[PDB]
């Protein structure tokens, strides 16, 4: 593979921006304050510092919110005590009862892509070993953006010309979906038992109307509405056009589509606009490594 | 009966710079001419410029700009240090403006571009040549500007300001004459501003035999613009000779100016409220007394450099790695003061930046405002 | 050999340098002002020299002397290895030898007030900036540089 050689050569540092912002939480910080700080800072992931251990113990992401929110939701008439009064350490001790993954800026973008899939994670902290400081959080979206800048300037191979059906890339079976009527608590249930980024919203018939993502869950913390999870998936999405691909659309064309609108995953819809499959940024980078 | 160094016959003393004698040098066989900066070792060690000379050589050896005098080679002897440099026949730009008048808009601009380009090259290499005057701008056979004498120059370090109130009063910045702290590039801009004036007018913008009125006029940023001066350059000079360093033009802002950009040659250039530290209102001595009482109540070894500057180090309980930081007290107003916490970059561990935060957060949770 | 400098500081009509290095032959020194010089190459090691300043044989008192077993007082010079390389010589030379400042306005200028921030002035790097303690939690910040890229780390720590 010619794209795999491009990655195995380029340093992680090159992908790091000119001037980044990094939010680090002490593990002693109350978990609600943590999720609010993510929202206020406009960041989707935060390294966690155990002052007692004097090292970065892990990452706090929207999945942590999804997990507390579903493990502990009693009803809309009674407070999620655990979410309110609990430290990041108190909740991590529960959730992770039964380690930290990181790339060095000296490591190659391929090592980074491998490490992402190898551990099945979306957020990878780039840490300089000399300093021990976390520099940046390498995402799929960013790697895919950089690989797209070169894919365009460099020639088009056989795979790029081939379709998504022919090349056979992504998940097209056991597709976890929510419906219009489905409440947020149930959608959160799916996110836990299935471990997938977004849930396509379907009408009376199996046609995709919207797509409820792990990101739209960040909004509950933003609007301070997480106390009412009984609300439907559609009601929850009223705070903010759908993007779908066809099985006969080129892999290079869909690669430009995912990067052009800067989306995390494309839905494989058939001629009658019904959900037939799914293709994520994670799968695209895997297929290319 | 010829006195040689390298293979050059030492000749007439061209001048005496900040630290040494400068003499001409004519190559034994080729006739090539150099400017030889002689520095007596015994004399340089008599002042404490031994480190300053080390850095000066270091910088000048790694530079190569068409408007900065080239340092060819340094020849050490037991006696003295000889700095073989490029020689320009034209001499001082200052003397040029004396003999001939002021330069025409077009000719002035040319030279101003050349100078600034070099001033930029220095800054682009963390060097701030303070003492930038037409007396230090040399000219070659083909009338090209050549920045010379880095005696008073200094390095720019991440997080630190310079103090030295160096250079002539006429070309000096108001903050420099005021002896305040400064970043570095801004004072070179002020100097470059008076050079542009000197080029277009043939006189100095800030000048007086009554030195008190000289400094008043410098600090009031007030100068005379002759009727012959083009508004576009008066605009540039007004933006360059700002008494406020924060309101002053950058090499970036100048590169963007309409008068500058005009006929500018290709080769010359490439291409929720946060608070700084804590602010105690108490007596400056009593405030630093509290940071000592506190630095001790936290059990951290320090070093008192100034009666307002400290160089503290705390042992990591886990990693066992010694981490360093610096504290400085600054006067914000007449009634209020501020304690500035700066990280000291050392030389596998935990995390330098986070450790620095936890270090600070302690000396704060036991301190004023 | 290494270039050694011989300089007679003082007045004179005719000034010569006799030395071990030239079999004590009178070498004329060229004068600039009150400094008569010669730059001769000498091997690393001990050398003895004297001056013939206007009909009188002398030595530079400011320089190291040696008195002979015969009562000959000549100047001496140990030309050391470290004298030839500039950075070795400047290293050996380095070894041989209020009111509170007014706050620079550069420090009051920030990059903080999505993830992408403006390039900061080098002077504010490594400085501590903190946000007011709202709800028993202090927020700390600082911009550091790693190679040619910059990172502004925010620590959320309860107090
Ligand atoms: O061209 C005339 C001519 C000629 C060439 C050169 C020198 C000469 C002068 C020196 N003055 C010295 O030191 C004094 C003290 O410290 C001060 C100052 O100069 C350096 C500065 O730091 N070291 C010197 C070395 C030499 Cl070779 C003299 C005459 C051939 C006869
Ligand atoms: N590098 C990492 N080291 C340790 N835990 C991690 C790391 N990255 C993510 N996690 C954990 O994995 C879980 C799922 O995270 P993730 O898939 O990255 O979510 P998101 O799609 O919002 O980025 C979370 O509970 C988070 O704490
Ligand atoms: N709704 C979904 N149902 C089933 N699999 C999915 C769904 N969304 C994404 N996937 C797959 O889950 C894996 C990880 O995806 P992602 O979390 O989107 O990065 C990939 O193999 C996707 O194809
Ligand atoms: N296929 C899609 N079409 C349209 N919007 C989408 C799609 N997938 C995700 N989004 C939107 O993108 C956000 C989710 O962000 P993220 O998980 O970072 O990709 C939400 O606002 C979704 O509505
Ligand atoms: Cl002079
Ligand atoms: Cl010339
Ligand atoms: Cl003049």
């Amino acid at each position: 593979s010619v794209y795999t050689t491009f990655m195995k050569s380029h340093r992680c540092y090159d992908l790091i921006p000119t001037s980044s912002k990094l939010v680090v939480f002490d593990t002693s910080l109350q978990v609600k304050k943590a999720f609010f700080a993510l929202v206020t800072n406009g960041v989707r992931a935060a390294p966690l510092w155990d002052s007692k251990k004097q090292s970065f113990v892990g990452m706090l992401t929207i999945t942590d919110f999804i997990n507390i929110l579903h493990r502990y939701y009693k009803s809309a008439l009674v407070q999620i005590y655990e979410l309110e009064e609990h430290k990041i350490e108190t909740w991590r001790e529960v959730y992770l009862q039964d380690p930290l993954v990181c790339i060095s800026p000296n490591a190659s973008l391929f090592d980074a892509v491998s490490s992402l899939i190898r551990n099945k994670i979306h957020r990878l902290p780039v840490i300089d070993p000399e300093s021990g400081n976390t520099l940046y959080i390498l995402t799929h979206k960013r790697i895919l953006k950089f690989l797209k800048l070169f894919i365009t300037e460099f020639p088009k191979p056989e795979f790029m010309s081939k379709s998504l059906e022919e090349l056979q890339i992504g998940t097209y079976a056991n597709i976890a979906m929510v419906r219009t009527t489905t409440p947020v608590y149930v959608a959160l249930g799916i996110f836990v038992q299935h471990r997938v980024s977004a849930l396509p919203v379907v009408d009376e018939k199996g046609r995709v109307v919207d797509i409820y993502s792990k990101f739209d869950v960040i909004n509950l913390a933003a609007e301070k509405t997480y106390n009412n999870l009984d609300v439907s998936v559609t009601k929850a999405l009223q705070h903010r056009g759908v993007l779908k691909c066809y099985l006969h659309e080129t892999l290079e064309a869909i690669i430009n589509r995912l990067v052009e609108a800067e989306v995390h995953r494309l839905v494989v819809v058939d001629e009658h606009d019904v959900v037939k499959g799914i293709v994520s940024l994670s799968d695209i980078l895997q297929a290319l490594v | 009966g010829r006195v040689k160094i390298g293979h050059y016959i030492l000749g007439d003393t061209l001048g005496v710079g900040t630290f040494g004698k400068v003499k001409v040098g004519k190559h034994e066989l080729t006739g090539h001419k150099v400017a030889v900066k002689i520095l007596n070792r015994q004399k340089i060690r008599s002042l404490d410029v031994v480190g300053k000379i080390r850095r000066e050589i270091q910088n000048l050896k790694l530079f190569r700009h068409p408007h900065i005098i080239k340092l060819y080679q340094v020849i050490s002897t037991p006696s003295d240090i000889f700095m073989v440099m490029e020689y320009v026949s034209g001499g001082e730009l200052f003397d040029y403006i004396c003999k001939n008048g002021r330069l025409d808009e077009k000719e002035s601009r040319r030279l101003f571009q050349q100078i600034l380009s070099g001033v930029d090259y220095c800054h682009r290499h963390m060097v701030v040549h303070r003492d930038l005057k037409p007396e230090n701008v040399l000219l070659d056979a083909h009338m090209n500007a050549k920045i010379a004498d880095f005696g008073l120059s200094n390095m720019m370090s991440d997080g630190e300001f310079l103090r030295t109130s160096c250079g002539s009063p006429n070309y000096a910045a108001p903050e420099v004459i005021s002896g305040r702290l400064y970043a570095g590039p801004e004072v070179d801009i002020w100097s470059s501003g008076v050079i542009l004036y000197a080029l277009l007018c043939g006189t100095l913008p800030f000048d007086d035999d009554h030195v008190p009125t000289l400094f008043k006029k410098i600090c009031d940023g007030i100068f005379y613009t002759p009727q012959y001066l083009n508004p576009s350059v008066i605009s540039l000079l007004k933006h360059m000779l700002q008494v406020d360093p924060m309101k002053r033009a950058t090499i970036k802002d100048i590169r963007e100016h309409e008068w500058f950009k005009q006929d500018l040659p290709k080769y010359l250039f490439p291409e929720a409220k946060w608070h700084l530290g804590i602010r105690s209102q108490s007596r400056p001595n009593d405030i630093m007394a509290e940071v000592c009482r506190a630095i001790k109540q936290l059990d951290y070894e320090w070093k008192v450099v100034n009666p307002y500057y400290l160089r503290v180090r705390r042992k990591n309980p886990v990693t066992s790695t010694f981490s360093k930081m610096s504290l400085q007290l600054y006067q914000v107003d007449s009634r209020t003061y501020l304690l500035d916490f700066r990280s000291i970059d050392d030389e596998r561990p935990g995390s330098h930046t986070i450790e620095f935060f936890e270090m600070c957060a302690n000396l704060i949770k036991i301190l004023a405002q | 050999a290494r270039p050694t400098v011989f300089r007679w500081t003082g007045g004179g009509k005719e000034v010569y340098l006799s030395g071990s290095f030239n079999n004590w032959s009178k070498l004329p020194l060229t004068r600039d002002q009150n400094n008569f010089v010669a730059i001769l190459d000498l091997p690393e090691g001990e050398h003895q020299y004297k001056f013939f300043v206007d009909g009188q044989w002398t030595h530079d008192p400011s320089e190291p002397i040696v008195t002979s077993q015969l009562g000959t007082v000549n100047n001496i010079i140990q030309v050391k290895k470290t004298d030839f390389e500039v950075f070795d010589a400047l290293m050996v030379d380095s070894q041989k030898c209020k009111a509170p400042p007014i706050l620079p306005p550069h420090l009051l200028q920030v990059i903080l007030n999505p993830a992408l921030l403006p390039e900061p002035n080098h002077v504010m790097l490594n400085h501590l900036y903190a946000l007011s303690i709202k709800d028993g939690v202090m927020v700390l910040s600082a911009t550091h540089r790693y190679k040619k890229k910059y990172v502004t780390t925010l620590l959320y720590k309860p107090i």
